[PDB]
RNA sequence: AAUGGGUAAUUAUAGCGAGCUAGAAAGCGUUUCCG
RNA sequence: ACGGAAACGCUUUCUAGCUCGCUAUAAUUACCCAU
């Protein structure tokens, strides 16, 4: 009876992406409507080896051409009249912000990711990935959690003081372990239908033009209620739960001090919630307690994909535009046009029961 | 007189639990921390040691006044249907937990499954430097149904007890809805029902008319 | 070829004939090849290792000739892997793959390949 | 199986394997009659039958072990356990010889209402081990008597094993 | 090499030949290889040690020839491995387990590694 | 060469006293299962048989 | 500038590795033949 | 016409009771490359 549980309802501001560390390489996929289609390629091998087409196909993913659609596995099925779907059965639609806008480079993406599923191929937001979107929040609004951290004391410096919280067994003395006491369960799986593919976007202070560049995260639409069960039982991890409110916004006053400062206020779009950062998105300074992380933090980039002089670079996605008209009037949702939100905003709220 | 119960209750998922082994020689970017599986079937079980241990663990905070140091110090509510090796009386105590192996091997098909065991990578992420640490873990698949199969034991010690002894049961089969059956517990991870419990008497011609229905609350 | 003896210095010695960057002596002994680019080819070949131990090998087989399609495919472009499975006799491989035990051969030669190139590098 | 049929056939707690009453003492023997020694039922050690079944299915090795820690109570540390046990379809030939001696009388037939609920009581409870968390689950498939030794006519009597 | 005399002060003079955390003054002595990382590499082959007692050699080779991937990926990442299998001779000790008893002289010399790391630590 | 390095078993046994159920233990030392013994039975005859040589 | 591509890291980390009860317990230690 | 003859080292006995493979852990970071 000491347990008392919340609903962090979570509603999705931007385009979310989690998981499944594995990615739909090019040519793994077939533009044939205006919607994706993601077969099982080892069913798509065993029809057309069935279709005499082998050959031709390992043929085929060797040899480069100037256009782009003709390097896509679309060209494969019209040079040879593949007139099925009949596949693994999985398809998505699409905007026509995934591709460049421009119509000749239209449905030429490449390498996209995927988003983390149960066995069954609903998709959802797993617990132990909201869980450490709450626990940054716990980090950096603590004043006894974000102080002189990442001692290494050998070594190389990244090594952070992961006994800082207390977690183990402990011998001797009384478990305790906080974390333990906050206990986030996974999303209900939800549908494929709130999927569109954004597409990374990243935008500097100076180069002001927003560069592309060839990630194809499967995320969530924006607009879509998620809910979570949180469930904690001692009164300490009971009493950092609801105070979240006035955790999360103290995170992201603190988080709009610098990396939301320093640019356009035309990409940044408003709260209307309690904001957090999901995973797949924004990160190095959401997913990092950031006061200690700075001036050790780009020692690690000392390469050709190398972290700028200042803090770091903005991630930013193209969506459709979509208001919520919650407040007196539409609200904007963004503060530009050509349909810029910045990945992994995400909102919510939190209740008991 | 002399007569045994058995609750054939359902154990079924919702947050897909891990009933962890160790496969020692597991492979490189691959599963590194299995389930525990049935060994001739590869179907994902249940074991009843981590029934029993969670079944106890969670009544010792409920059912025990002068909260027991060790599992030897429960206060004799607990000691009488757990077993208890440091007493002349309470040794081997009146339930037996079999193993929950699976029902639904049919049924979690037709609605497109793979494998029965999803595979879930998880990164440890170094909250300084960014820094990335993966782990890959099983776990038994949503809608998994076990078969729970807790067998009570009726001696001439019962008498006006007897009926007790089930109310613990049945919080015992509450207690864990809260909580999880094991697992990589904290992230989701065997948030489970206890569906569609029945207790049946399989021998002594003992009557359970009463005792279902104290069951269904 | 490769037998339940002879998978893993043959796995050795191909790590061993990858031909360096002699090119740019600042940090010399580096592959053409490297750790992420390996990394896909062997998460391929490590979710059939798990599979097989569970599954049969006529339920699998369909995944198992996608393997020849992605070890060319992967190779066919940035031609640091066809260094690779020139050398590693990875296609060779995969042509005699006809059980489980050879499927959880191959499936643990690639694993060699890893553990040498990260000892190698 | 004795102290299974021990809580059914007694009519009062022994405390001893000798203080049992004579229907379980003329079966299992007992040491302190000398009328009652040389017990009826010989139990012989039951070996794999389906070691080849076994074989060429999913299963490699006949024993898996099970990895099993404990938890401290209140500061929640751990001690991991592994207790190897035979595996889950494994079949056992089981022979159960009972020797009509020529003061057996009619107790023949009382004897067989004892045995056949001795291996109605193991299909309940455990055998051997950590009975209660799993182990146990004994199933006694294909029983039959036949006469190994000759002149009786087990004819009406598997029908008891059904 | 190692023989059935000799397969525990090897292993006793290859844990105090680890060289220790000698920066860091405060509790000293301590090694760059830990506990838990060292018991990786005995789960290993403490389930070789009780295979070879049940099975024979000749159905259980597989899994030896992947103790040499093994000891070699556990010990191409994270150095302080590599200083254990370059000094206690581990690598040099898989190219001569030809039969059952030096399976089970390895097995045996993993855990003499272990007893004497936990008696020096 | 059916590998056994010695020739007798040790058998762990125990006795669950009743009522207490404390256990006892036991270790009794059992030959092997495929051992095989010689039998040597001399059946001896003399005039004093008279037709009783296969009664 | 457009075009065509992604690339590089980490692949589990740290701990426990069994603990405690019982360690044999009741009988029979010669009987019969014999002077 | 053997310090001989006849004599089962044997009867009874569960390797058993207690014990969660658990504890902490966003599949994430970086922003270019080819000509």
């Amino acid at each position: 009876n000491d347990y008392r549980t919340f609903k962090l309802s979570l509603l999705t501001l931007a385009p979310i992406h989690i998981g499944n560390g594995e990615k739909y390489t090019s040519r793994e996929f077939i533009y044939e409507n205006k919607k994706f289609y993601f077969p099982d390629m080892g069913k798509f091998y065993n029809k057309m080896v069935e279709k005499r087409l082998a050959e031709k196909f390992e043929a085929f993913l060797i040899q480069t051409r100037p256009n782009a659609r003709n390097n896509r596995l679309i060209s494969f099925l019209n040079d040879n009249r593949i007139a099925e779907r009949s596949f693994g059965g999985y398809s998505i639609s699409e905007t026509g912000l995934e591709s460049d806008k421009n119509p000749n480079s239209a449905g030429a993406i490449n390498e996209v990711n995927k988003f983390i599923r149960d066995a069954f191929g609903n998709p959802y937001i797993p617990g132990s990935s909201l869980k450490g979107a709450i626990r940054t929040i716990l980090m950096n609004t603590t004043p006894k959690w974000n102080n002189e951290n990442a001692v290494n004391d050998f070594g190389r410096f990244p090594k952070e003081n992961k006994n800082l919280i207390p977690w183990g067994p402990k011998k001797g003395k009384e478990y305790d372990d906080l974390f333990n006491a906050i206990r986030v369960s996974d999303s209900k799986p939800f549908d494929n239908k709130s999927l569109i593919l954004v597409q990374k976007w990243d935008y500097s202070a100076k180069t002001n033009k927003a560069k592309p560049l060839p990630l194809y995260r499967e995320s969530i639409s924006p607009l879509t209620k998620i809910e979570f069960e949180i469930t904690t039982t001692t009164d300490e991890a009971g009493r950092l739960i609801e105070e979240l409110g006035k955790r999360a916004q103290a995170f992201y006053k603190d988080y709009k001090a610098f990396f939301l400062s320093e640019f356009p206020d035309d990409k940044i779009q408003a709260n209307l919630q309690y904001p957090i950062y999901l995973g797949a998105g924004s990160g190095a300074w959401t997913k990092t307690l950031f006061k200690q992380a700075d001036g050790i933090l780009q020692r690690r980039y000392s390469r050709m994909k190398t972290k700028m002089v200042k803090k770091g670079v903005l991630k930013l996605t193209k969506a459709p535009l979509k208001t919520v008209k919650i407040p007196s009037g539409n609200h904007s949702l963004v503060k530009n046009h050509e349909s810029f939100y910045e990945m992994g905003k995400a909102n919510f709220m939190i209740k008991e029961i | 007189t002399f007569a045994k119960i058995k609750f054939s209750a359902q154990i079924r998922l919702e947050t897909g639990l891990h009933i962890g082994g160790s496969d020692a020689f597991a492979a490189i970017g691959a599963i590194n921390s299995p389930v525990i599986k049935d060994p001739i079937t590869n179907l994902p079980i249940i074991p009843g040691s981590s029934l029993k241990g969670k079944m106890r663990t969670l009544l010792a905070k409920v059912y025990n006044e002068k909260v027991a140091e060790k599992p030897s110090d429960d206060s004799d509510i607990l000691s009488r249907l757990f077993g208890n090796s440091k007493d002349k009386r309470f040794k081997m105590g009146r339930l037996i937990f079999r193993d929950a192996f699976l029902s639904n091997a049919d049924e979690l098909d037709s609605l497109g499954v793979r494998s029965y065991t999803e595979v879930k990578f998880e990164n440890t992420i170094d909250r300084i430097t960014a820094e990335a640490n993966p782990r890959q873990i099983e776990r038994a698949i949503r809608n998994s149904t076990f078969d729970f199969e807790l067998i009570y034991e009726i001696t001439d010690e019962n008498e006006n007890q007897v009926e007790e002894d089930f109310k613990v049961i049945r919080d015992g089969l509450k207690l864990l809805e809260l909580d999880y059956l094991g697992g990589s517990g904290s992230r989701g991870y065997g948030k489970v029902a206890f569906e569609n419990l029945k207790a049946t008497t399989v021998f002594g011609n003992y009557d359970v008319k009463t005792l279902n229905e104290l069951l269904t609350a | 070829i490769l037998t339940d003896e002879n998978y893993v210095d043959i796995a050795e010695k191909a790590i061993l004939k990858l031909e360096r960057n002699t090119r740019n002596r600042k940090n010399p002994d580096a592959f053409f090849l490297t750790t992420s680019k390996l990394r896909n080819l062997l998460s391929l070949t490590s979710t059939l290792f798990d599979e097989s131990k569970v599954k049969e090998y006529d339920a699998l087989l369909d995944r198992i000739a996608y393997l020849r399609v992605q070890f060319v495919y992967q190779a066919g472009r940035e031609i640091a892997v066809k260094d690779l499975i020139e050398k590693a006799q990875i296609l060779e491989a995969l042509k005699e793959i006809k059980d489980r035990e050879t499927l959880q051969r191959f499936c643990r030669y690639m694993e060699a390949l890893v553990a040498y190139f990260k000892f190698y590098g």
